[PDB]
């Protein structure tokens, strides 16, 4: 066939891909880091203890895969949050996709070096590094 | 191993190798396990990064109790705000509260149950050197599972065979040598008697090992003469008895050992072998003597 | 060394149960505040003097 | 220390050895027996697709694993019966240990070629596959 069809929006395309996100209401979110954590420290106590041969030699293995997985989800956690805040600045000449993924990089940069230490919602945490992050960008873009 | 030795007074095995006699039946009958060798070096070079890696541990297990007592104890409170918002008795509320308070203490003395099984873990880990005992399995078993890395310690025969073959006995000698020339008669007496027995072994010229038995040998057949009755029944010497039963539990052995099976039958089967050549070598030696007739 | 005690410059390694950990995000050293201070640093001269 | 001490019975040391097991009442075998179908069967998958790389490479042999385990328990399952039926066939001359230990080898080869097929209680082809083997030991012994 060879027949025509219309375009799609960029934006609805993120909004398909994100619509599978499910935020954990800032509850669970604690053990979510927990898993980061040990993920972490696994990383380094598996090239620290190197010689052992046990059965425990694939557990620290399968908590670096949850590690890896609980930062998968995590992530997923706050694309509706960094889009709406992006979405508060618009109007001033930049698309909107160009902020938003500009957010999405401050997001990145900010959880990965975000520890609880008994702090409050992560969430406005990440608010505060994205809105510096596309502040910045908006500033740059002059 | 030789009945007439682990079973002899003075044990000559339990001299040579220092070990109680309690210690040494417990080992050869399969009761508790022992430590053959430790690569003590190599566990000294990174015995920080082991206790590191035990902080850690521990820590985590800290933060499970601890998370666990502040649910149970927000729990606890919650339930007597309610209990008083609700106007009950001070009966229900000594009740709730001694309950959730026994609870608390239940979840701190698990904790402590742990925690104390980890420092247990950790004493036996570092001060842990040859010829040490363990008498619960369990302990063990956690020890090798946790850190199965450094020591090497198997249960039998072949645990004493392989801990006299790779001990020595010249450096034992001198060292018995030096504690002699001190006093301290209490000790100096013992000292002597080891140091004894230990410059019999090296003036013979032989070496320990022909204490732990792999070939047992068997008299001609004439010694044990074969008997036949009117009916032709055996009624000869029972040595005939006794080799029946070793050559028939060795079979069992074999065969089980081919067929494949779990430890606990095969360790099994390894104590009964031992307790019948002990038998064979000598009846009534110690325990009940065998008694068909 | 570090400013702080157990604290890398980029945060990546802040927790406390890192000790002879380098940072390759900042290349630098988990330890405790003290350390700063028994540690030297050497110019280069260009000329001998 | 050079002082004496008693011996111990060696059937004193078998009760000690199996005071750990804990039977299942007859109702979890059924799983129990379906972990070690699994098994069996992740053996020869194992073997037979054996160029797949994937995170599945290790559930299998996970399962291998558990299928090793639940034949450790299953086993343990049944030695207080064992030891009754044996206890009941003394007198004869034999040392209650060679019974036992006969009828520990008719067990083992008994389960291992088991199946539920919708079948009754196992302990009932336990005590009879066990009680055939003391029998059979007993007239061999003559
Ligand atoms: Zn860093």
């Amino acid at each position: 066939l060879d027949a025509q069809s219309p375009a799609a929006d960029l934006v609805r395309v993120y909004l398909n891909g994100i619509g599978k996100t499910a935020l954990l209401n800032a509850a669970g979110e604690v053990e979510l880091a927990k898993r980061i954590e040990a993920g972490l420290y696994a990383e380094h106590l598996l090239e620290t203890r190197k010689r052992l041969g046990e059965n425990r030699k694939r557990d620290l293995a399968a908590v670096v895969r949850d590690g890896e997985a609980a930062r998968r989800h995590l992530l997923e956690a706050n694309l509706r949050l960094v889009v709406s805040l992006a979405k508060r600045y618009t109007g001033r000449g930049m698309p909107l996709l160009d902020l938003i993924q500009e957010g999405n990089l401050g997001l990145i940069r900010a959880m990965e070096k975000f520890d609880y230490t008994k702090g409050f919602k992560f969430s406005t945490y990440a608010t505060w590094w994205i809105r510096q992050a596309i502040t910045r960008g908006m500033a740059d873009q002059s | 191993t030789h009945i007439w030795y682990f079973k002899g007074v003075p044990s000559r095995l339990g001299y040579l190798l220092d070990l109680a006699p309690k210690d040494l039946e417990k080992i050869i009958y399969f009761a508790a396990y022992v430590i053959t060798s430790v690569d003590e070096e190599m566990r000294h070079n990174e015995l920080s990064t082991l206790e590191a890696e035990m902080a850690v541990e521990r820590k985590a297990v800290e933060d499970q109790r601890d998370g666990e007592l502040e649910a149970r104890a927000q729990k606890l409170e919650a339930d007597l705000a309610e209990l008083e918002a609700e106007g009950a008795k001070a009966d229900a509320r000594r009740k709730v509260r001694d309950g959730g308070e026994r609870e608390m203490r239940q979840i701190r003395d698990r904790a402590q149950r742990e925690l104390d099984r980890l420092e247990d873990i950790w004493s036996t880990f570092t001060k842990l050197a040859p010829k040490q005992l363990i008498v619960d399995e369990n302990l063990y078993r956690e020890l090798v599972d946790r850190y199965g890395e450094y020591f090497t310690g198997a249960m039998g025969a072949e645990s004493i065979q392989k801990l006299i073959e790779n001990f020595d006995i010249d450096a034992e000698a001198e060292s018995l040598r030096d504690v002699i020339r001190n006093g301290k008669g209490q000790k100096k007496l013992r000292a002597l008697k080891r140091l004894k027995v230990v410059a019999a072994f090296q003036q013979s010229g032989n070496s320990p090992m022909g204490m732990v038995l792999d070939a047992v040998p068997v008299i001609p057949p004439e010694l044990r003469p074969m008997v036949q009755l009117d009916g032709g029944r055996f009624a000869t010497s029972d040595l005939n008895d006794l080799y029946r039963r070793v050559i028939n539990r060795n079979n069992r052995l074999k065969r089980l050992i081919d067929l494949g099976a779990p430890e606990i039958i095969v360790n099994n089967e390894k104590r009964m072998l031992q307790e019948s050549v002990d038998a064979l070598f000598d009846n009534g030696r110690r325990g009940r003597p065998v008694t068909g007739p | 060394g570090p400013t702080r005690d157990w604290e890398c410059y980029c945060g990546k390694y802040k927790r406390v149960r890192f000790k002879g950990i380098i940072c390759e995000r900042c290349g630098v050293e988990v330890t405790r505040a003290k350390v700063r201070r028994e540690r030297m640093g050497h110019i280069e001269l260009a000329a001998p003097v």
